[PDB]
Order: C-alpha cells, then structure tokens, then sequence
C-alpha cells in the first residue's frame, strides 16, 4: 500500500524482544517455510540476517486443516508504547439511524495491507526452526501491520479514516461505520444507487490496496451486533435460549444467572431470586446443586417469557425523545425510551443499589442522571422524562435537601406505585406530644449496654443489651421511644447519627435497626427530632 | 520565535477521558476547530499520540466559546519562577473583567510540547472516531500561555496604565481584571477606552462586607429553642473560645416539655449577652498564607439560599458569606452551584489572586454530569464532593443579614 506509515517507537527506553525460538517438528517448519515464502512475496514479510539481536516466538497450528501460522507478540507488544484508545464506545442499536440500504463490507488482510514504520520493524524479528535445533533457521520481519501486535488495530483504523475523508466528503448523504475489519456503510438513496456508491467505495479501497470482496464471504443482514439483529428498517433481540437439563452444577447455576440478568434489561418479568439462592454455601464451582420447586419453577416462567419476540425502532431525529421510569419494588427501577408510543428504542432496568441509607426520591434521581448520561451519549441529547412522582413530592423533598440534586424537563405520569415521602419530621417541636429524653449507653469493648427513656409525663424504661455497639443502643433508645409513645411524639438525643436522619430523613438503611426506627418513623402521625450536645 | 517548555520532572502528559457531549456541543466545536485547523492553531494528530484533554463548548453570548480543561496539563507543566497580587485590587469601587484570552493564538508553542494538548471531539453513538488534534499556538486555558505572553502583555499595557494610573490592571489566566474608583460611567467609558486599546492588537469589591453571628432573641424561650441555642454556640466554641453555655445548660436540668416556657436566670442572660458580645467580631490571628491551598466549603441552605467560607485551617475564616439564586435558576440546585462557585472564585483571585480548593455538597455524578451547561468562566477551579455536616450549616444560617 501506499499508505504514509504511523512513527511508532518503544515503551520508555525499553529494548525489543529477544525471546528465543521454540523448537518444532519437520512437518511444522516445511509448513511455516511454505507460508512465509508466500508472505515474503506478497510483501508482508522480509528475509533478514544476522543484523537483527530481536526475536519473537513463531508457532505452527491447524485450523477448521491446513497448516497455518502463529506469532507471539506477548513480549514486542508489552514493551510497545501507548497509543491512544481504539474504539472502548462502541455505538448502541437504538442511536442508529433507519437506512434505506445497510453493506458491510469486509476488509480482508486489513492488518497486513498497511505498512509497519520501516524503523520499528526490526522488533518484529522472528526465526523458523531447523529440524531438532541444527544450522541457523530461517529468519525475517513484518513490513506491515502484524497480526497481534499492540499497535495494530489503532493504527489501522487511522490509515482507514484519512482514506475515507474523500468520499465521506463527497458522499454526505452516505454514513460508514469503522469497525474492527468491517465497515457499516447506510443510505437513504435508492437500492440501484446504493448498490453503484458501494462499488464506487468498494473501489476506492482498492485504490489504495484494500482487498474487501464481493459474492462469497458477503455478508447478508440482518446483522449481528451485541446480542441484537440488526435490519434497515429496524432491530430484534437475538432470541436467548435456556438449556434444560438434570443435572445442574454451580457453574452452571452462575452462568444461568448471568445470561437472565443480561435479558432482564430487554425483557421485562425476568427473575432469579430463586436461582440466586442456590449459590448459598457452595463448595465447588463443579458441584451439582438440585434446583428446588421453586428454582424449577421460575426457570420455567423465564423460559417462557424469553420465547417472546422483542423488536425495536431507530432513532428519528425529527421527532421527541421521551423516558419513563417505574419502581418495580425498592431500590429497583425500570426505564424505556422511545419516541412513538410502544415503539422502544431502547429499555433497561437497575438493580436494587443496596446503599448504606437513602430514599426513594434521590434514588429516583440516580436512576434520571444514570439515563441522561446514557441518552447524552447514544443521542447527544437527553429526554423529556416521564416519572411516577407528583410535581409536589418533588418540589417539597428537593427545595429542603442538604444535597444539590436535579431533574432535567420532566412531567408526572400516574403509573403506580408512585415515589413518595414516606415521612417528614416535623420543623417544630410537637405541642401537646410527649417528650422523651432517650438515652443509649454501651461498653464498646464489652459490647455490653443499656437504652431507655424518660418521658415528661413520668414514663420510664430501660433495657439491658448484650453484644452490642454504642451507636446500636443510642438507636435503640430511639427505637423504644418510638415504640412506646402514642401517634405523635418528641425525641431528644445526643446522637449525632440521629442528626443525621434528621438531615437527611432516610427510608432505607444498611442497618435492620435504622430500618426498625424508618417503619416506626412512617408510623407516627408527627414525629419531631431534636439533637443536643452529649455530656 | 518559541520558548521550550517542558513538564516537571518525571512528569506524563496528561490522558484524561474525554466526557460525552451534547449535539449542539459538538457541532459548534467541530465548526470552530475546522476554521482553527485552517488557520494553522490546531493541526489532526495520529494515534501515536496518546495524550488527551476534555473539551467543551460554553456561552453573555449566543456565539459558542471552545473550553478545555487543561487543569491537568497546567498542574503538570513546569513552573517559571507571573504577576505579584496587588493588594489594592480589592480596594477598588469597581471592578471589570476582560477575556484576553484570544492574545496567544498569535503566539507559536514549542513544537516538542505540542503533543501534549491533544483534544479529542466526540461522535454521538460513537459512530465516527473522535476528532483527535493538538496546538501549535500557546492554548486559552494553560498557564504556560499567560506567562510566556507576558512581556507582550506588559508592554502593550503601559500606555494605558500611565494614561491611568488610578487604574489598577490584573491578569489570571485569560483574564484581565480592571479595578478603578471612578463613576459607572467614566469607569465603563475608560475600560472601553481600554477595549479599544486591546483591539487594536461588575464587580464592586469594597462592598464585600465581612459578616457575623446573630443570635436569636426571644420574648419567652422554650426548652427547644434554649436547646437549639446551645448547640450551636458549643459548635461555634471552636471557634471562639470564650463563648459559654454552662448557666444555659443549667436551665436545661429536667424532664420537660420541649415547648414549656423557662425564665431566663441573670447568670444566663449574661452567658448570652457575653456570647453576643463575642460573635460580634471575626477571630483573631487569621492571616493568609500564601504558601498554603485555598480552600472553599459549600453548604445549601435551602429556599435558594447557600452559605459559604473560605479557609486554610479549619476554623480559621479568611472570608465567609451567602449566596441567593440568580433570577432564572428557580429550579435548578447545579445552576445555582456553579453560579455559586464561579462567584466565590472570582472574588478568590480579586482577593489572593489563585483559585481556591472545593469542598461541593453535591453527589460528583450530579455535578459532573450537568455543571458544564451552566459555566461561564474561562478557568476551572480544582473541586471535591463531601456531605455537609449538620452543624456547620445550622451556623452559618445564623449570619445577618440587612436592615432592608
Ligand atoms: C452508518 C451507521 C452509523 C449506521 C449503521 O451501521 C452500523 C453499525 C454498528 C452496528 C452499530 C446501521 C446499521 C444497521 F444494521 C441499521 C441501521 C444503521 N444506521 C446507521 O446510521
């Protein structure tokens, strides 16, 4: 090719390999020595001598039977120095615009059509062995972009990007997708039309020393693209089959796991609490654990909804972007996006984030600002957010939360169970309520402690705890408190995590205690916190 | 001609991620690099270079400005011991601030630093390969470029500053701060005057009152309100030493009813009177070090409200005040915050002439996510995120506030 080649050089003053040539058979080299003739003519490779102290381990493997071959560049590669990232963000089906016609062409020997710096060359020295370790063996280097090689892949889709900027250019109504050895090539124009551009593409490649053929190893759509079917007009879920089988092992069982937590972001009903549980205990990722009843059972509810065909649409730019949310249970949210009604572009759930002590409302928020980055990447724009909380819960929870918190342009949607408070501390001591003074005391290191109160009207209790924490009592006075006043209470404490309950008036914890207090807290009819300095 | 500039020792140029950006985003910048691509600023790199810097596009105007974040280059690049703070900046009736930041452009970078400011424009849906490209011209946003264009600066300055010797002129970064007594009109008429000089090629500072404690007062007190009162002025003990509740907490002996009624002992009403007398001044010996980080706490007060100090040792205020929500930001916390932080950090340089170290109440994701749609300044202070201790708020709440 005639390609400007890439200056390439090696990791901080690191040397090249000299890694030395592993022994093989008669029948292994004759193979070797057939095939790098080949390559030595083609261009790809060149014999070379005694100059070169570098080296790289060549090996000789059958495929699916010809004899073929394998360099290892472990070593070149791990002294090669960086370059920048290749392609980590990969595009997303429902960022993909519909198309008229979709090609995929296949760059053949793409790697090995684009020249290696002539500097950096001498690295990729390797010899082939002589029959059991006699005279010298046979020794070359790549010219061209070698075949596992670290610098490879980055460089070869630059060479691939400057010899698209013409076209591109000139071809404004067509849209090309670089991409490992493939090129996704879209249009709204008509068949016969796209059909001649392709050809015209197709040829300009050629142009610089790009094989990419026609008719026998061409692709056909749809197209397979991260668990979807990809057509034109628009996209369908790569339908996920479950083995049945006798005998399950935990392997097994994770796997299993994996695959349904993968399809519960399409589908919708996707469960494995049951399946989950059988992991419990396990002693060895071989070991065969029988599913219960009710392992069987939603195995078999999951088989069934996975039989189901999910479809999907494109993104048209012309038309809103919209998301809805639903909390499907705590700490669980579901979310689809689309444009038309019922024609997803995309959907997805998250799992239930076991924090150390939030609530619904924040938690409604990560789920908004978790989509919005997504949709800011697979759009560049963000939906109008459709969200099963009243404009008044919102308005009320934020406008007093310690936190900086938002919610781009969003609207209610009476889809329920809503998101509300589940409580709300009173900003003012209760008159009338009975006060109790509480008070939890622990020896930390004894892990032995008491809790009580003393109320105004007289009421008294305390309780003895055994291996327990300071913070533990404390709560547990406040617990107590709770407990034994009527539905309107005031609560004084030196707590200072109790200050913090009153800042942020939590409605799941980590701890099953706060937990106890929260069912209490949603319980009373006014509750009225207050904190004052210990001792 | 080029001046080498290198990093410091042992140092790597920076490979920081480029973060996801809007439509209209990207579109601008593509235009705006294509034209600076022409006019030989920006040149396309490979993908031998493996450094990167975010970039962004901001707004005053409707035309969109390029932003990059060189907060990593600048850390990284050598030092080159700039312009000594004049103390008098905050002293002046007003104060104007300028974008010079198009004067390095005219200026070449050194070639064997290039590499380093490499950028990269995103494609939505990661259907094109990032628009990677790098300077040849000293970048808006690294500090390198205020410096090494300094005695160009300094020398077309002079003229003015002599016309003007009332005026006092700073430099940060891209920026330009004019500081002048005069009127609104002959101050305006004389930084146009300014402009114009520049081309050819509202900020009141001492109104920045520093302001206290009040305490509340009541016809009667209630156990809660006492309470209350007692645990703020123990926090604030940390403060001022000498401030006292023991005769306070004595009338909070007993069993009782939050909202019953307690009378004030004599013993008490001076405790509180005594406290009063304390808050009504800012701590002794806080004096700033300049070989020493800025810091800048937020807390949300709520209602739009935020509070804010700026320190170097905890305790030990240097400057602390409120912000109110601009017209407009009604709905919207991060506006607020970012509005806030660009505010706090303007009056940081008018001040001591730096950038102060952040501490936001907000969760990074938030802000990361949002804060860029509502920034305006040229620079980029350094910023963490924390969990604004109850306390702390409850205090500073308590600052007055005007007659009217
Ligand atoms: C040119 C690119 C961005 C493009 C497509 O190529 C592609 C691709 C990678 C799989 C994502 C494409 C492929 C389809 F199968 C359907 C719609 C499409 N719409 C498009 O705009």
């Amino acid at each position: 090719s005639p390609i400007e080649t890439v200056p390439v050089k090696l990791k901080p003053g690191m040397d090249g390999p000299k890694v030395k040539q592993w022994p093989l058979t008669e029948e292994k080299i004759k193979a070797l020595v057939e095939i790098c003739t080949e390559m030595e003519k083609e261009g790809k490779i060149s014999k070379i001598g005694p100059e070169n102290p570098y080296n790289t381990p060549v090996f000789a493997i059958k495929k699916k039977t010809k004899w073929r071959k394998l360099v290892d560049f472990r070593e070149l590669n791990k002294r090669t120095q960086d370059f920048w990232e290749v392609q980590l963000g990969i595009p997303h089906p429902a960022g993909l615009k519909k198309k008229k016609s979709v090609t995929v062409l296949d760059v053949g020997d793409a790697y090995f059509s684009v020249p290696l710096d002539e500097d950096f060359r001498k690295y990729t020295a390797f010899t082939i062995p002589s029959i059991n370790n006699e005279t010298p063996g046979i020794r070359y280097q790549y010219n061209v972009l070698p075949q596992g090689w670290k610098g490879s892949p980055a460089i070869f889709q630059s060479s691939m990007t400057k010899i698209l900027e013409p076209f591109r250019k000139q071809n404004p109504d067509i849209v090309i997708y670089q991409y490992m050895d493939d090129l996704y090539v879209g249009s709204d124009l008509e068949i016969g039309q796209h059909r001649t551009k392709i050809e015209e593409l197709r040829q300009h490649l050629l142009r610089w020393g790009l094989t990419t053929p026609d008719k026998k190893h061409q692709k056909e759509p749809p197209f397979l693209w991260m668990g979807y079917e990809l057509h034109p007009d628009k996209w369908t879920v790569q339908p996920i089959v479950l083995p049945e089988k006798d005998s399950w092992t935990v392997n097994d069982i994770q796997k299993l796991v994996g695959k349904l937590n993968w399809a519960s972001q399409i589908y919708p009903g996707i469960k494995v609490r049951q399946l989950c549980k059988l992991l419990r205990g396990t002693k060895a990722l071989t070991e065969v654990i029988p599913l219960t009843e009710e392992a069987e059972l939603e195995l078999a509810e999951n088989r069934e909804i996975l039989k189901e065909p999910v479809h999907g649409v494109y993104y048209d730019p012309s038309k809103d972007l919209i998301a809805e949310i639903q909390k499907q249970g705590q700490g669980q949210w579901t979310y689809q996006i689309y444009q038309e009604p019922f024609k997803n572009l995309k959907t997805g759930k998250y799992a239930r984030m076991r924090g150390a002590h939030t609530n619904d409302v924040k938690q409604l928020t990560e789920a908004v600002q978790k989509i919005t980055t997504e949709s800011i990447v697979i759009w560049g724009k963000t939906p109008k957010f459709k969200l099963p909380i009243q404009k008044e819960t919102w308005e009320t929870w934020w406008t007093e939360y310690w936190q900086a918190t938002w919610i781009p342009e969003w609207e209610f949607v009476n889809t329920p169970p809503l998101v509300k408070l589940w409580y709300q501390l009173e900003k003012e001591p209760i008159v009338g309520a009975e006060t109790f003074y509480v008070d939890g005391a622990a020896n930390r290191e004894t892990k032995l402690g008491k809790a009580g109160y003393v109320t105004n009207r007289g009421r008294q209790k305390v309780v003895t705890l055994t291996d327990t924490t300071n913070q533990k009592t404390e709560l547990q006075a406040i617990y107590l408190a709770l407990q034994d006043s009527g539905l309107e209470v005031n609560i004084v404490t030196d707590s200072q995590y109790a200050l913090g309950i009153i800042q942020a008036q939590p409605d799941q914890s980590e701890s099953e205690l706060v937990n106890q207090i929260i069912e209490q807290l949603i319980k009373k009819e006014k509750v009225y916190l207050a904190w004052v300095p210990a001792h | 001609e080029t001046v080498p500039v290198k990093l410091k020792p042992g140092m790597d140029g920076p490979k920081v991620k480029q973060w996801p950006l809007t439509e209209e985003k990207i579109k601008a910048l593509v235009e705006i690099c294509t034209e600076m691509e022409k006019e030989g600023k920006i040149s396309k790199i490979g993908p031998e270079n493996p450094y990167n810097t975010p970039v962004f596009a901001i707004k005053d105007s409707t035309k969109w400005r390029k932003l990059v974040d060189f907060r990593e280059l600048n850390k990284r690049t050598q030092d080159f011991w700039g312009i000594p703070h004049p103390a008098g900046l905050k002293k002046k009736k007003s104060v104007t601030v300028l974008d010079v930041g198009d004067a390095y452009f005219s200026v070449p970078l050194d070639e064997d630093f290039r590499k380093y400011t490499a950028f990269t424009i995103p494609s939505i849906n990661n259907e094109t390969p990032g628009i990677r490209y790098q300077y040849n011209v000293l970048p808006q946003g690294w500090k390198g470029s205020p410096a090494i264009f300094q005695s160009s600066m300094t020398k077309i300055l002079e003229p003015f500053r002599k016309q003007n010797p009332d005026i006092v002129i700073y430099q940060y970064m891209d920026d330009l701060y004019v500081g002048s007594d005069l009127e609104i009109g002959q101050h305006r008429t004389k930084i146009e005057e300014l402009r114009q000089h520049l081309l050819r090629w509202e900020l009141h500072p001492d109104k920045w009152t520093v302001q206290p404690i009040v305490l509340p007062e009541k016809d009667s007190w209630t156990v809660n309100d006492i309470q209350k009162l007692v645990g703020k002025l123990n926090w604030a003990s940390q403060i001022y030493p000498g401030i006292k509740v023991r005769q306070l907490c004595k009338l909070l002996r007993g069993t009782k009813a939050l909202t019953e009624v307690i009378p004030l002992t004599e013993e008490a009403e001076l405790e509180l009177a005594e406290n009063r007398e304390i808050l009504k001044e800012p701590v002794h010996g806080v004096y700033y070090d300049p070989s020493k980080d800025l810091i800048a706490e937020i807390q949300k007060q709520g209602q739009g409200q935020w509070t804010y100090q700026i320190y170097q040792e905890p305790f030990k205020n240097l400057k602390t005040g409120k912000y109110a929500r601009m017209r407009g930001a009604h709905t919207n916390d991060v506006k607020q915050l970012t509005e806030a932080v660009q505010k706090i950090t303007t009056e940081s340089i008018v001040i001591w002439g730096k950038t102060p170290k952040f501490k936001l109440p907000i969760q990074k994701e938030t802000w990361e996510t949002w804060w860029t749609e509502y920034w305006q300044a040229t620079w980029i202070p350094e910023w963490e995120f924390v969990n604004t201790p109850p306390l702390v708020k409850l205090w500073y709440q308590l600052e007055k506030e005007p007659i009217v």
